[PDB]
């Protein structure tokens, strides 16, 4: 699993199921894995799930 | 700013 990497949400994201990670613009998401070209997996707000790469920017 | 479109979800159907 990925360690020490984070992304910041650029927009709010409300998922379609509990497999998807909900967040608000500005939230910092702790990255865990990459699902495919368009989706990442991470944790924020106590939950773990998938979300779109296009909704975040990777932090330095 | 408007939210971008959501990419197709992973699937096997």
């Amino acid at each position: 699993l990925i360690k020490h990497m984070r992304a910041e949400a650029l927009f709010d994201f409300t998922g379609n199921s509990k497999l998807e990670l909900n967040f608000k613009a500005g939230d910092v998401i702790f990255l865990l894995s990459r699902i495919n070209k368009d989706w990442l997996e991470g944790t924020v707000r106590g939950a773990t799930g998938i979300f779109p790469l296009s909704f975040v920017k990777i932090l330095k | 700013k408007p939210q971008p479109a959501v990419p197709p979800r992973p699937s096997a159907d």
